[PDB]
């Protein structure tokens, strides 16, 4: 003698796919500080899940594409109101810059001049500038022309605001909660035990790079190998460290930086000239802490590979800077630093620190679009910055015969993989109150 | 226990904690809105950032829409006013043949909405007619009187 | 019947359907909104067409607003609960003073309301009032034992 | 008395009033909402100027979420179709130990609301749980039944 | 001793205006395949009102205003990411096209040089091109200039979007319903007894003509004249034909389409020369079809005009070619026909098709507005299609001395003629489910 | 024995900042007849509430920054579909103008010569054209620019867009009401206790000026004199007369306006020619009204500073045009007047006016912004306006030494006194319907 009685503010939920309020942590011209306005709660406490076992997929978790999209919208939106460099699309007179410069910097900067705009429609200035040669192509004492005039518009970067990375947190909008994964050995798919909900995610600063991922969270205990299929070498590998390796990056010629004005109020910023020598741009880790890294990294690689099989590391196959190098921004400057210093060992059953000749860009596709480039305006000075890998994205290149030998390469370039990285704990879903059961209750009549 | 503190409960223990699930929803729209109105600097935001805008008003109205359809299918079936009712729908044992006491004493509201999961929209059917007849029955009966 | 199946029914017989009639409108947005959600490419066009995401919210929130303000006067009027209620004002001749058999058993709902269509603004402020009477003295009644 | 018109009153006549301020909001809106459909170039602002079009969206979703926000609380404390409901939950002197004649015959309602404006919190937390008491106990009573 | 009882859920509505959804049925490229991207349902199903009347009136329905904004609306948005021309208001050098030329093309078609610009802006290009006499005009070996540059700026349309027409439905948002009048021999107004209730309309092609109404569904059983008031020479008539008369336009010459850069990533697209022979261009219909056609619309003119009376059939009264011709879209292209070669008769109590010449436009004022103007990019080789006359928009001379004959003539061209010749069948009302009755009920006291 | 007893529509409210309805008196081209599209009603009945004291703060008024951030957004979209003027930063060769010119004028007028663009690309014309010289600076017969071209763009406002102010009224959207204080009295702070409650305000004329208030509302009774705090000598005073003083300005020369294209359909104004001679633009009061008006102020003063103590009134103590004259714009034209002609009294225990030299700008920076400037076109023919001053902007200078004797001059420009001056009356509220009161009643258990 069972009836229906039905029941709302019942505890469950499902899947969901919603937008994502931004928030920071309340850097007054940083874009991040901006934008993510809504501030998080001083104390975003968190409600742990007595006996409730989830669910997680990192590779099919929403909250990565979500952040992807911002983070572009974000870019294209700041540099909206910036001023366009188009008029920079002219014939340049260049020649070799002839100063006391080292070896490995010979041709790598160029001396240019050309006739750019000013603020009257009569009048052109002359000026003077230096370029990395990435940025400038020939036409044919030399003709030459920006490497972005025959795809697409270029823009200046404003001066003014920064990019840096801070902390940010995803919160979910009322309706939905977030369920974070505390399994430390987590994988990235399958169900986890030790589950708790929230209404924000922790700060993940939102930093871009190509090969080693730099400024995320370490794993605790040991490295965690992430991946969607661990024999399917068209997928990527996401390694966690759970230590930090130190890498320092600098920009060893001190730069003076001209502005002119090239129409009203259309300010220009150029490098004028160096001070000093000519030195390659470069970036530093120990060898030792790499090594120790590998090693750790390979006896994980075992558990998936064989710990009777031979483990070996090489550089990139192919492609482009974006592709072939690791990239990042260092205190607004952009790097494209040569890895195979780092990924050249074979793994079988008095720092000399490892450096890595990098070059420099001023005009940037950001996320590999074709459209509108940017150009990143010089810095005054002497560029230096600390960063820390907390992992590495490998690839696998198969083609295995089972020769017992597997080579890994510092390859990936994908940057979702670099959020999925941290949002790989992090589950939405959304709140189902109404539902119902039997009972012996039966409505009076 | 929180909000979600009982979704590892079983279902009797977990119906003491209904207020505040019912709550969230709408307490949540109200706090976030209102740290949104506090930041002056995030208002200008709103219109500034014309994509922006758009999301977040996308977001409010889809919340409030899932908020009044639940209300209005407890309001339809005669529940407008109540977290826990009882109707005059009879369970089928084709929808869930488990004994009474596995479903309250043992079994989270989690795993009884997987149980039944199927069977929704044929419950929900049943309740509707019910209410209807229900209320002409009440009307005949003030007629009559 | 389906919606608006029985517009062509005599008011008596349509009454069976003020269900179908009912849950349409909040039915009707979940499941438009769903049919937009799941559409990834529509999404993004509700964000890329300003002007597209814009006449979509507003069409959404018009739609909640006129659900919501009849809700509110059934409340005023103590029918919160109610498809069918009876209420304590008198029908005026002056309204109308055409038998209740025609009223119920040959015309439509549609007819009806044209015969009645300019008294609705007196008759809702009848039933405002009588409610109000009626809470106080409810009251009244609680505070007396 | 019209729209606030009793604000001056005191507690007991201005309770006679509850029906006009209730249905504000929602009146207003539609009829505000009226006046800029019935504009058809005030329609073509809308979309025209994104942020003012913006901006009377977000007016007209708070307003919305501002309603239902005090409907769901009377909903959870019982009250959903009241204006004017008694309780279980006891006054306490800590929160007010003033005369009840002078509260009800000369204080007006926003002195009251000033009176007791720290203690909102607690008297709707207590008004949540003895709700909640009192539906578990109905529930057993229908089951002992 | 009645009483008052309220009900909720009546099946009752009002006439409203509100805004529908565009939904296609679920063209890559295609401008119509987006912008309607809510898919339509599989089945619509239908709902027949038993015992309806309801009265409508398609001269006052405005979900042919909605259409008609909608469709402007989606052609500027889809023409603003595109190349803009304004480099090409230039003095142009131009003199007449000499080839293997037939009589009527001579002077057509001019062929004109100029330096345009390039990515760089020190740098000009020569370019040759043939553009259509109608989009150049004198500025006094002669001196050109793009007809347009007077008045307002030029925009490439981008060569890879498709604006061919794909039937759009449009459907009610909730609260409101559709009605839709299955009245046979509905003219327009009045009530309608066969009245059905649905959520969203059949498919409509938005195609866009100026005197023969194309690709539109036709008419059952007798052709259906359709006016808002017979008697008023100031007002359209539509004519919805029973029958279909089939028209095989072409575009005979066989263009070699150039494309440059003119700024970066500019593509700009121009008809360079012509393979083979010049040829007008050109529409074909049967004469037995066409002239089956007007006997069967003279019948029914007759019922309102009289039956021992004369209806004759005369070209355009003048005005632009927007005006006078018959205006379409064939594959992108823009063509405007001679249609004197289809009116020209009188109507009193072995195909030798029809030939209609028509003329090429390259710059397109749409809608008749005067702002933005588009360029049609050229197509590459020869034209093809073939479209359905479904109707026509008539006027009535008038200035009718009761001389018992009467004059109509290809008139119209206003572009809501089009869609409300569809859209003549379907109303939009709002939901109104609150109401009250009297009853022998008193609430309990 | 009491209760809790819950009511729900009680007549209460809050503090509360919102965003309110801009609405006008159902000007074809008027900016402001459009924008505040929703009418107002025909009679906005005002409910008294009998028994209500209310605090009100004029200086905390959020209406008044939300009245200043609309008049910014609507002129800046105003203006921004209207031709771009950026061609105009060409050198300009300029002389003096020469006619018979007054000795005030000597030098105030250049006569400008420039190449200016047409409509094609590959010719120019030559423009001769008349500038101020506020307007026009020197580059180094002699070589000029225009003032704006290192600073930012310069746009042409529309011809055919008006800006005269009409009455705008602000309304409240439902759950919000605005109270009115009826005081006569009232000096911007403080309980009142004859309030109202209204859903819109009484219509305030955006009108824009720096020193004197013109066509605002008169104080009955008295003048008032408001401030935010009467011994900061870093507050502004606003004055409220009781009395309006009639000001009729002019701008006496004869202008003849030509038109030219720059571009397509970008027609562009300048002043051609003078007809008749040279005048310098004024305005007039007359003395005895102004000297009365100052000795109601004085005598309302003298009640904050000491009815024994010396007041006397000096002119602007440094700046800018913006700063130091009164700004107004007549007909479309934009004045600066020197209104030292006005305040040269000292004040102790046969109209003659005053005539008040003014310059005129064509070049706008409005708001005091950096960024996009203005171009007022010029009016042809010869203007006119008399306008109604209904208050001040007084500043004391301080720096007092209690010497008995203040100084006041007419500072200000900041352009939100001039709306607060009429929003001191209103105030917006919440409404908060719910709340809870002791009862002997019990919920039937
Ligand atoms: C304080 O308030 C006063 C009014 O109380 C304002 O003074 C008015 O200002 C307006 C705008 O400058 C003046 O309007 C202009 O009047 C010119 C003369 O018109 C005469 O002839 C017409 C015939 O129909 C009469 O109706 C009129 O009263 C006059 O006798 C017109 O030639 C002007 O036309 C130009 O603008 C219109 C758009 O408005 C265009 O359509 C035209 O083509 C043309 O470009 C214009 O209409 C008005 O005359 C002034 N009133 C008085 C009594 O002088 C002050 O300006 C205001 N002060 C401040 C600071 O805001
Ligand atoms: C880069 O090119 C500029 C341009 O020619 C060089 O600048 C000139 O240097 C000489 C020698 O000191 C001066 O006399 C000229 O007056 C400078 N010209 C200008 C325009 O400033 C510059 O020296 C070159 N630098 C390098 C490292 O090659
Ligand atoms: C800037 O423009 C000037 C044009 O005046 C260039 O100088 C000319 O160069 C050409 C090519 O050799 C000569 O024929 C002219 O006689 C030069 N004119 C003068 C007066 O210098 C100059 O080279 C351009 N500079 C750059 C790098 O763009
Ligand atoms: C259209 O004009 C172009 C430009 O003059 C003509 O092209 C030239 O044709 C001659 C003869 O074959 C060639 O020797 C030249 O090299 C061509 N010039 C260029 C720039 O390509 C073209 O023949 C003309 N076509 C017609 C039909 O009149
Ligand atoms: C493109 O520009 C060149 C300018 O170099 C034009 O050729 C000139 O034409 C003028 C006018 O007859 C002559 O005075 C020059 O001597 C020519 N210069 C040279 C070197 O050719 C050319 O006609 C322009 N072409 C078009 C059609 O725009
Ligand atoms: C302002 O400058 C223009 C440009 O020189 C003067 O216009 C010339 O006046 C003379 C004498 O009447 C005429 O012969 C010329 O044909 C005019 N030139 C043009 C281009 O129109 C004008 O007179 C000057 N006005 C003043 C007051 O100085
Ligand atoms: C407009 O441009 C012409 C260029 O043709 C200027 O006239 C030239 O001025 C220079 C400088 O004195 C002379 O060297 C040229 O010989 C002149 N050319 C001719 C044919 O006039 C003219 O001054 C410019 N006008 C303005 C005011 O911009
Ligand atoms: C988890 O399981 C234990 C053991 O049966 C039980 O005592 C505890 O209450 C359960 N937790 C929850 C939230 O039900
Ligand atoms: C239509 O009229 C017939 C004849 O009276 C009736 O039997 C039928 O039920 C009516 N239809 C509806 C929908 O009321
Ligand atoms: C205002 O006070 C007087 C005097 O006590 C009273 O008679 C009147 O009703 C009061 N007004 C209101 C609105 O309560």
């Amino acid at each position: 003698n069972l009836w229906v009685t039905v029941y709302y503010g019942v505890p469950v939920w499902k899947d969901a796919e919603t937008t994502l309020f931004c928030a920071s942590d309340a850097k007054k011209h940083n874009v991040w500080a901006t934008h993510c306005c809504v501030p998080t709660d001083p104390n975003p406490q968190e409600i742990h899940l007595e006996n409730v076992t989830e669910e997680f997929n990192m590779w099919k978790n929403n909250m990565v594409e979500q952040m992807h999209t911002d983070i572009i919208s974000l870019w294209d939106q700041s540099l909206k109101p910036c001023v366009k460099l188009t008029p920079l699309c002219v014939t340049l007179q260049c020649t070799n810059v002839t100063n006391n410069i080292t070896d490995d910097m010979r041709g790598e900067l160029k001396n240019c001049s050309f006739n750019m705009t000013t603020e009257l429609r009569d009048k052109k200035q002359k000026v003077y500038s230096l370029f990395y040669r990435l940025d400038v192509v020939q036409i044919n004492n030399k003709e030459y022309r920006l490497i972005n005039c025959n795809t697409s518009a270029i823009t200046q970067a404003c001066p003014k605001v920064s990019f840096e990375p801070i902390p940010i947190h995803y919160c979910a909008p009322a309706g939905f909660a977030i369920l974070k994964c505390k399994d430390k050995k987590f994988n990235g798919t399958g169900p986890c035990t030790n589950v708790s909900t929230v209404q924000c995610t922790h700060g993940i600063k939102p930093v871009v790079s190509t090969q080693l991922l730099l400024n995320g969270s370490l794993a605790e205990e040991e490295v965690i190998i992430r991946s969607e299929n661990i024999t399917n070498n068209a997928k990527n590998i996401l390694v966690q460290l759970n230590e930090s390796v130190q890498i320092n990056c600098t920009r060893p010629n001190n730069n003076t930086v001209k502005s002119i004005r090239i129409g009203p109020g259309q300010w220009f910023y150029y490098t004028g000239d160096i001070i000093g020598d000519i030195r390659q741009a470069h970036c530093n880790v120990s060898k030792a802490t790499w090594n120790e890294t590998l090693g750790k990294v390979v006896k994980q690689l075992r558990k998936h590979f064989g710990n009777n099989t031979i483990i070996r590391f090489a550089n990139s196959s192919g492609g482009d800077l974006e592709v072939t190098t690791h990239s990042f921004n260092c205190g607004g400057e952009f790097f494209y630093c040569n890895t195979s210093g780092l990924f050249n060992s074979t793994w079988i059953s008095s720092n000399d620190s490892i450096t890595l000749p990098c070059r420099i860009k001023q005009i940037i596709n950001m996320w590999q679009r074709i459209g509108q480039a940017m150009y990143a305006p010089p810095i005054q000075g002497v560029i230096r910055c600390v960063s820390n890998i907390t992992g590495l994205i490998l690839t696998r290149d198969g083609g295995s015969t089972n020769s017992t030998t597997e080579t890994f390469r510092p390859g990936g370039g994908d940057m979702r993989d670099n959020w999925r990285s941290e949002l790989y704990k992090y589950k939405v879903v959304k709140i189902e109150p109404l539902g119902v059961a039997p009972t012996r209750c039966k409505r009076r009549v | 226990l929180g909000f979600l503190g009982a979704a590892g409960s079983t279902m009797g223990a977990a119906s003491m904690t209904l207020t505040v699930q019912a709550r969230n929803l709408l307490s949540g729209i109200v706090q976030q809105q209102s740290n949104l109105l506090r930041a002056p600097e995030c208002q200008q935001h709103l219109l500034k950032d014309t994509h922006w805008g758009i999301k977040q008003l996308q977001a409010r109205v889809l919340a409030v829409e899932h908020y009044l359809r639940d209300q209005q299918l407890l309001g339809i079936w005669g529940c407008s006013g109540k977290l826990i009712c009882c109707t005059n729908v009879p369970w089928n044992s084709s929808w869930s043949n488990r004994n009474l006491s596995e479903i309250w004493d043992n079994m989270t509201w989690l795993q009884w909405d997987k149980e039944i999961s199927n069977y929704t929209q044929i419950i929900y059917g049943l309740l509707e007619e019910s209410q209807n007849q229900q209320e002409k029955n009440e009307q005949d009966l003030l007629e009559l009187d």
